[PDB]
């Protein structure tokens, strides 16, 4: 797991490095936000310009995942808001603030419900401990 | 000869058509007719039964009775302003008039709040006397005293004293005072006890009329106004009348009563009764011809306040 | 028995509806058919009568006073008046003088209004000029500022009583709103503009709720709410009800005056104890008589006080309403009197019922009940067609008893009787049943009065004659039982001497009576000239003359069984030929008038005087029997616009006309109108209006009642106080004195009465605005810190129970997601966090703001927390602010913990209002005085000129101090002395070493003033105390 995490870092930083345009900074935002570096993420989030029409919903994102570190109080309403977005049909979104709030395999059932096992396997790999992931990796087996 | 029963309008207006009509402008019956009349009639027409049957027997301690509209002559109580030998009654007209009114309250000096205005009078505000009672008597000059609220009172009274003189008298602090009679002459056991309801013959207002009007010889009521509703400092005397009054069945009998036992028709008790007549109605008219430089109209302005009787200046 | 030249008005028109006013200054005006009608309340009787218009007036609005008064502005009275040819007056009314004429093409003016901003310029006024055009006027010059063209119908407008800057106007299409309004530029552009979902009666702002409006309709009444733009609010009547016809609003106390179709008045006041606002009825009146001739116009309500109300009626008449408190949702009885807690309830409004409160929330609780009462009536002329006579002459005989009393007729069978030297109804009787034709006088005291029934087809006239006695008023008929068929009388004549009278028909012959004995004299046989015109002779034998059809002239005289006085006989013709025929020189003159037919002519009364008057069919005419020359002309037409319908003579020096419209004049020889002043008019009851006096004695009447212990005794009189003036001024101010209500002067007579609520009667009585609200609030806050209406000077938690309240409402009618995104953004500035997250959550999944509003939700609950990692989210914040983005960053910044810095960053961009709203409702009260405080300077800027408001902040933030030192600046040295002696009395601030020279100070200019006025004993008393800087007023004046 571990080889394979240096392996996803080295090309998510590849991919930073030559980043061209607003289509690809969001992706490496969503790569980033996915793939734990969430320290790094902030300041690449703080950079759309001030005429962009999704400047508001960035700037949210920055503060929620700056103040979202925590995972105590107030853990329900997020669990909410996440399977409904999940429901209403925007599933990276909400897969990804699954994956930001405290947990993955809740994201990975989620994922291979909707028929998105390879995302879901990459996820399992790069995330999650190897006591959970070996129940998702028999379930993608059998599914196989 | 005969005694007969002065009347007014208001009893007739108040098979009887047969004879109704007859009285609407003949007005003579005899006692003849009296025999199908009394028939015919077995409020107004409860108490005249019992006044009819009264005035035949006895009453000598023999006459044949007839109505009309002669050795005694006896009306009944209150005679209406629109019209009016021996005389059981008022001796002059004024003394059913709004001048005896004031007349009484002149005497006695206490009374309710009075204001007579004279005709062609414009009134712009409200007196301040008159703002704290809730109803107020309105009597017209010849016409019938009415109750009115006192809060629309400047519009009806400007389009009344258009045609005639108008009288204000407060009523009531809190709503519909309470008027209670009391038959005079005044017999010997109503003048022991203390004052009660039951029992108001006590009263200095009364004390005083006692001693200048002369009622021991004369038969009616007087009433009285409490506008606070016992203490004495809460009625106030508001008319006298003279006669039988025909309005309710309990002050019938006893007005009828006391006609019997002292004894208003003796001609012994009579006689005394020709020279208490000559001398009210002197002093009547000395009194009314006094604020003055059929009845004669008001010239100037008259307010009664505090027992005493002024000139209103505006 | 002197007499003035008046006039008397009657009934009204249709086109003065909507003309009456009740200023600050307690007189009522309303707008007769072509004049000017001011009269009072308390006194109900005619003051001054207005005379410039050339048309139907159709708008009359009182002056504001919300200004400081000195010796340079002191107290006065002024009017404005518009006419249907679009001309606006500007009036003095204590001299009847016009002051400015302002005149803008020819149309009908729709609506015209004050200004109540008025800092800085006191004459600026706003009319409506149709179709589409608002002009503001100036009041001094005559001068416009700016003119403004729109693409609409303007039909009214209203003032926002809170901001000046926002107007509001009211169109044929909509509503078009303006928030640019200022006296230096004209508006910007159209403005924002909002249909309706035509029928609108009314449209006015409410001076009781911030950004509130009604809407008046037929059957019912809708309150709407400005940034929502949403009804919160609707009072209906039931089916069986009379619709309304006027609404007027309330300030002091949240309650409406409401005006239905019967002439019913009703007040509702706001339910404030056991979603949307109601309002329950509280008092009502009664109606009264509805025909097709008579009904009511409009009403109006008195602003000092509030606790009266006036209605106006067709016929002329005033009728006048009080409102009176007795100890259905409770009301309960204010804890404090007259600003701080023997009483008066029925002082005003504000002392009747307590203060408005939240229904539905947990010591002493009275019940009050509310009643009116009626207690003026006023009355007028009636319709017209008159019959006027006048008394005979004074004489050396009579008098030692006479009295210039005048008769008029009517076509109803009334007599009206007025004193002409008072101008007030005398007597009003009702004899005859038909039209009066002529009135005729037996003596000083008795007069007779005909009239005469419709003709029937054979064209017999039942014909009435009665004799009247005016001290009595008993009426007795003349001829008697003369039946029902004869022919009708046209005219009677009495002698000079009051001894034989003469009736004469259209055929039967000529009649004699006797006055004295009431009987038929002597009859003319049949073979007898028709008679066309009869005349006495003024010189127990009398002599008169009469003229046939044919011409001839008879003189026949009368012992037992057309002009003439001295030697001069004057006859008319249908031509207008005026001949002058004298009996000594027998010598005829003819003198072609060249007019139209005359209709009777008259002498003037008094020996020695050989003047006439001549009345032809459209003008009177005055001429000179001993020389035939020409005095003065009156022409319907050419120098008067109204016509004439009678003549008769006054006085030696004063003649009477009555014209077409219901109004009856006192002129001159020259007929020319007079401007008749206040000074010289004779008044029967006092009247209580320090206008009147002269501005060196109102000022002076002020500083006496406000110091009352004078010398330790209490008393009302200037006599036991040395002020060195005329007599004449000292029992003008003793008469005013006298003329105050019983329970006012027991209040002053009050030696428990302190100090600050003398302050407060004595601004109530002169009626100002600013003066009052400057002591409601200064005594509160002062009495507060010792031991609604006004939006920023509640308290902290006052204010935040309302806009709670008020939010709630918003929340329940939500109708589009619009509406639902400012009631969530109001929610969540609040700190209503909690209910803010689920109404969040509620967005359909087909919205594009879907993502921004899910992430927002998600980020309030987890925000709640302040630690460590808030510092980039201010950082971010404050990015936003940057950018452009203000109320959406605003947002962020109050959402965490930060308010104050919020409220900075609206102040920097112009937004004070909203920073002022944000501070009182969140942060301490430690923080919150610092930001108002900054507001304060803000608004003494030389630019914005609203010192007023400034005071007012400076007072609810407690620092007296520095309330004591701008009213020394501003030169309020009347204020200034009274809050520092306030001050010291409630322990605000002691005189130590630093204050001592500003209170030093106060109290020299303070002694100055009072000396320039002329009051000497107030001078000495505040020198005194003055100190150190009073000694040489001390002795410079001693």
């Amino acid at each position: 797991n571990a080889y394979f995490q240096k392996f996803q870092l080295e090309r998510v930083n590849l991919q930073e490095v030559k980043r061209s345009t607003y289509d690809h900074t969001r992706k490496c935002t969503d790569q980033l936000l996915l793939l734990g570096q969430t320290d790094r993420a902030v300041q690449l989030l703080l950079e759309t310009s001030a005429d962009n029409q999704h400047y508001y919903c960035d700037s949210l994102k920055a503060c929620l995942v700056t103040t979202v570190t925590s995972s105590g109080p107030s853990q329900s309403t997020i669990k909410l808001v996440a399977t409904n977005m999940i429901a209403n049909g925007k599933l990276a979104e909400g897969v990804q603030l699954l994956c930001l709030i405290d947990k993955a395999a809740d994201a990975c059932r989620y994922l291979q419900t909707y028929g998105e096992w390879n995302r879901a396997a990459w996820l399992a790999k790069v995330r999650l401990n190897p006591e959970e992931c070996a129940d998702v990796l028999r379930r993608w087996v059998d599914h196989l | 000869k005969r005694i007969a029963f002065l009347f007014d309008s208001t009893l007739t207006a108040f098979n009887l058509k047969s004879h109704a009509v007859t009285m609407f402008e003949v007005g003579k019956l005899s006692d003849e007719s009296l025999d199908s009349f009394l028939i015919e009639l077995e409020d107004h027409a409860l108490t005249l039964r019992n006044t009819i049957l009264f005035l035949r027997h006895n009453k000598d301690l023999g006459f044949p009775l007839d109505l009309l509209r002669y050795t005694l002559l006896v009306s009944m109580a209150p005679l209406t302003n629109e019209i009016r030998p021996q005389h059981i009654g008022p001796a002059i007209p004024e003394v059913s008039s709004v001048w005896f009114k004031l007349y009484i309250y002149h005497v006695t000096g206490q009374g309710p709040p009075s204001l007579l205005l004279s005709k062609g009078t414009r009134l712009r505000k409200l007196p301040d006397i008159f703002q704290s009672y809730d109803r107020l008597l309105i009597t017209s000059w010849g016409h019938d005293p009415g109750v009115v609220p006192t809060s629309n009172v400047l519009t009806m009274l400007n389009d009344a004293l258009t045609h005639s003189a108008v009288l204000i008298q407060g009523h009531g602090l809190h709503g519909i005072g309470e008027t209670v009679h009391v038959p005079f002459p005044f017999d010997e056991t109503e003048l022991q006890g203390e004052f009660t309801r039951v029992n108001m013959g006590v009263h200095k207002a009364l004390q005083i009329l006692r001693n200048r009007v002369d009622l021991q010889h004369l038969c009616g009521y007087v009433t009285m106004l409490n506008a606070s509703s016992t203490t004495e400092a809460d009625w106030v005397p508001l008319e006298l009348c003279f006669g039988i009054p025909l309005f309710s069945s309990e002050l019938n009998r006893k007005v009828c009563r006391k006609i019997a036992a002292h004894g208003l028709c003796r001609k012994e008790s009579l006689q005394n009764l020709l020279h208490s007549s000559r001398k009210l109605s002197l002093q009547v008219l000395n009194f009314v011809h006094s604020f003055q430089e059929g009845v004669p109209l008001p010239a100037k302005n008259l307010i009664f306040k505090d027992g005493v009787l002024s000139e209103w200046s505006g």
